[PDB]
C-alpha cells in the first residue's frame, strides 16, 4: 500500500495547487494444482 | 482567478529596460597678445 495525501505531492506540473490524494493496493497472487485428481467438483440446477 | 476543487492550470512577470547617453560638450575662445597689451583694462583676462 502506498498513500500519498494532499499537499505538497500531487503537486507536480500536472497539479501545481497539489489539491489530489492517492492511495494504492499492490499484491502478487499465484497457486499451483499438484493433485487435480483430489479435486472433485460436482455442477447442478437448484429452484 | 478560479480555484475549482479540480486544479491543476497561470501568471507571468517581466522587466523593461532603461538606456541612458553620454553626450560630449564644449566651446573655447581665442585671443592676441596685442588685444592684452593694449586694452584699457588691466585685468580682461581675469
Amino acid at each position: 500500500t502506498y498513500t500519498k495525501k494532499p499537499g505538497i505531492e500531487t503537486v507536480s506540473y500536472a497539479d501545481p495547487y497539489g489539491e489530489m490524494g492517492l492511495t494504492s493496493i499492490k499484491w502478487y497472487y499465484g497457486s499451483l494444482i499438484l493433485r487435480p485428481e483430489w479435486i472433485a467438483l460436482f455442477k447442478t440446477v437448484a429452484a | 482567478p478560479a480555484l475549482t476543487e479540480n486544479g491543476g492550470r497561470r501568471v507571468g512577470f517581466t522587466r523593461i529596460q532603461l538606456i541612458g547617453s553620454i553626450k560630449k560638450f564644449g566651446f573655447f575662445y581665442e585671443w592676441t597678445q596685442e588685444a592684452m597689451d593694449f586694452d584699457t583694462d588691466e585685468e580682461l583676462d581675469s
